[PDB]
């Protein structure tokens, strides 16, 4: 279950945006300083304190309690537009039982006359876009200018994303989920895919390139503020770990159970799967590179598109295109689906324990599911309109994993190092898995994590660029205004739950501070 | 080094009360967790009681759990166990056990203070 | 409790062999929290195989420890006059922490 869209799917845009090898370096230091130290913290604090979300900051410091209420609008935000990517993965999949896979060839209605195949692009010497950019961007997204032109809404994904939000309606509380064919399907398939698609990529011609894009880094690229954010913001997200999913799985987790070693293998596990699935598409990526003889950072999207752009050239490049295409797209829907019945059983989860019983079990629970997936439809469907990547790469770099990932993992690593203590936390945990942490995790809530969100959340303003979609386009500045309240919806959880329990606590500023961080 | 000495080691009635002292040094006190173990006559350890690294986690054993105390002393650096109701089949050589780490154990002990009941 | 039935105390070994000793565990220990303890004649016990395998300091690599679950086992490769004490083990996973019984080495 940590294998995924975070990282088949956005650490490969994700380098690709911010130049490829230069990301990897904030990537690998939000892992070790940051990601892994806050992945032990929610599982850590959701095992101790016996329920989760909420009411799992109420025996830690009670003042601030608004991160679960920053981690219900993320994962609110991030089950619109993670069900936005099933729809996209399901639109692929319903165009995969063509004999002709429709990016792999040049005739069709939605190409350009500035279309030409592949493979012929090198006789050919400029302005001639590939088969599978004009695919995605023209009969997939049917893309517009612009987010201020949202053109219409576009059918049939709509469709898709009807057919996933009733996938999840009847598997989340109308039925259940896997748990006996979890052995050799669900939970190794991806890593075969994977591991097809990787030994596909490494023996493609100019891979070498790809690769040496991935890897070797650029050195002034480090000094922009977009890659640091982005790598950590990518850790943060591929863990899930500013969502209460993982605080949700601690709930269900033995007292003395040990949870160190389950923490940094899933960890370690999930930044490697990324780190494999960057290999194969920077190896794809370097292929179509040397074939179209353009550079390697303009041959394919600059934004979320790049997953279903290299990936489905790589299946047309594939002995037997038709199968490998639709075990591929099944295999995006079996992973953005098991991840989406995860976060919306946490989001129904601690929202029926945020209010109990003014929503009981039975009868008035079944209504609630179809009138939140009827809301995350609504919100969805302002993303398969013709303008509505320019939507989801809003949500995506600001709804879910942007400067609030950041904020709430330094709230929560500053709330525990510096109000709850770690010789307190670590007295805990010693209670629990049997050791207190080692100076790593400690000085990492203590200065590392805070430090490193901190620090790169004051450089992504001092030196502000920005958001760009595809590096061409310029957002609008209602577009950055809209996806600044998406981040502020999640981030002023915390201090608007602070000044609420501030107001609706009696007596003088110093006793109602005692009073709400002493935990109970 | 790691020291752990113990004192407030004599002679009860049955019933009674009786202080221990283990005041440890060489090594930071607020970080690890202590316990007390005792020692029948006949040579057989028995774990008595375990505070942890700041004094909010104790276990006491099935034979003690009521009528047994141990606390600590952050600041100097000593380790208490209070008693009171003392049976007659306690009787007993009491160490302080350094025990933090549930992996490692007890790797440092204390020196032998004997509890006699008559 | 977890009590640790161990093997019968008074075992007399000559110097030089390679002699072992169990520890059966009532409930399962989870073979990471297991511990050896060398308590000498008079003296205090001191930590002496820790998580079932690994050496204290201090311990020689003559000793040696195995098994999981609820059979563990501690093995001296070859038996010296200053292996001559008594062996506690120990589980320290169950907030009811019990030792083993005795099984004290004697010589011949
Ligand atoms: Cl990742």
């Amino acid at each position: 279950g940590f294998v995924g869209l975070g990282n088949v799917w956005r650490f490969p845009y994700l380098c690709y945006k911010n130049g490829g090898g230069a990301f990897l370096i904030p990537y690998f230091i939000f892992l070790f300083g940051s990601g892994l130290p806050v992945f032990f913290l929610e599982v850590i604090i959701g095992q101790y304190t016996s329920e989760g979300g909420i009411t799992c900051w109420e025996k830690i410091c009670p003042l601030f309690s608004g991160i679960g209420y920053a981690s219900i609008v993320i994962v609110s935000l991030l089950n619109v537009y993670y069900i936005v990517i099933l729809a996209w993965a399901t639109y692929y999949l319903f165009h995969s039982f063509q004999k002709d896979l429709p990016w792999a060839h040049c005739n069709h209605s939605w190409n350009t006359p500035q279309c030409m195949e592949d493979t012929l692009r090198r006789n050919e010497s400029a302005n001639f876009t590939s088969p599978v950019i004009e695919f995605w961007e023209r009969n997939v997204l049917s893309l517009s200018s612009g987010i201020d032109n949202p053109g219409s809404l576009k059918w049939d994904l709509a469709l898709c994303l009807l057919l996933v939000w009733l996938v999840c309606f009847f598997c989340i509380w109308k039925g259940v989920r896997s748990t006996g064919k979890v052995v050799y399907f669900t939970a190794t398939f991806p890593f075969a895919m994977l591991l097809v698609l990787l030994v596909r990529g490494l023996t493609l011609p100019g891979a070498g390139e790809g690769i040496k894009f991935y890897l070797y880094p650029d050195i002034s690229r480090l000094g922009d503020p977009q890659v640091w954010i982005d790598a950590g913001t990518q850790i943060f997200f591929s863990y899930a770990i500013c969502l209460g999913a993982m605080t949700s799985l601690g709930s269900y987790n033995k007292y003395k159970y040990n949870s160190y070693r389950d923490c940094m293998l899933l960890g370690c596990l999930n930044s490697g799967t990324s780190f494999v699935s960057g290999f194969a598409i920077f190896s794809i990526l370097g292929f179509m590179a040397q074939e179209q003889g353009v550079d390697i950072a303009d041959v394919a999207e600059s934004g979320p598109g790049l997953a279903f752009i290299a990936y489905p050239k790589a299946v047309t490049m594939m002995p037997l295109p038709t199968f490998w295409s639709i075990l591929f797209f099944i295999m995006l829907l079996l992973l953005g689906l098991d991840s989406q019945f995860v976060e919306v059983e946490g989001q129904i989860t601690s929202l029926v324990d945020l209010y109990p019983s003014f929503l009981r079990k039975g009868y008035r629970r079944e209504i609630f599911i179809a009138i939140l997936c009827s809301i995350s439809y609504l919100l969805g469907l302002t993303m398969v309109t013709e303008g509505g990547m320019y939507v989801f790469q809003l949500f995506d770099y600001y709804a879910a994993s942007g400067v609030c990932l950041l904020w709430v993992a330094f709230f929560e690593c500053f709330v525990i190092a510096w109000i709850y203590g770690v010789n307190r936390f670590s007295e805990d945990i010693r209670d629990m898995i049997g050791y207190r942490p080692g100076p790593w995790m400690k000085y990492s809530w203590a200065v590392i994590t805070p430090a490193l969100c901190v620090g790169c959340f004051v450089f992504s303003l001092v030196k502000y660029v920005p958001l760009t979609y595809n590096k061409v386009y310029r957002y609008p500045d209602w577009a950055i205004g809209l996806g600044w309240g998406l981040a502020l919806s999640s981030m002023l959880c915390i201090p608007l739950v602070i000044v609420i329990l501030l107001c609706r606590t009696e007596g003088p500023l110093r006793v109602r501070i005692k009073y709400l961080i002493t935990p109970r | 080094e790691v020291q752990l000495v113990e004192s407030g080691g004599g002679l009860v009635k049955p019933g009674g009360s009786l202080k221990l002292s283990c005041a440890a040094s060489g090594f930071t006190f607020s970080s690890y967790a202590m316990s007390w173990v005792r020692q029948s006559p006949e040579k057989r350890l028995e774990w008595v009681a375990e505070i942890s690294s700041g004094g909010r986690y104790i276990y006491y054993s099935d034979t003690v759990t009521g009528r047994f105390t141990i606390s600590r002393d952050n600041a100097r650096n000593i380790l208490h166990l209070e008693m009171s109701s003392l049976r007659s089949e306690d009787t007993a050589m009491y160490y302080c056990a350094r025990g933090e780490v549930r992996q490692r154990g007890f790797d440092y002990w204390g020196q032998g203070t004997t509890l006699t009941v008559s | 409790e977890n009590v640790l039935t161990q093997s019968p105390a008074i075992m007399s070994t000559s110097p030089g062999e390679k002699v072992t000793m169990t520890c059966r565990a009532s409930s399962s220990v989870g073979s990471s929290y297991l511990h050896w303890y060398q308590q000498k004649s008079g003296a205090s016990p001191k930590l002496w195989i820790y998580s079932t395998s690994n050496l204290a300091s201090g311990v020689p690599a003559r000793f040696s420890g195995s098994g999981s679950g609820t059979s563990y086992s501690l093995t001296i490769s070859s038996v010296e006059a200053e292996d001559a004490a008594t062996y506690y083990c120990q589980q320290f996973s169950g907030y009811p922490l019990t030792f083993g019984s005795g099984t004290k080495l004697e010589m011949k």
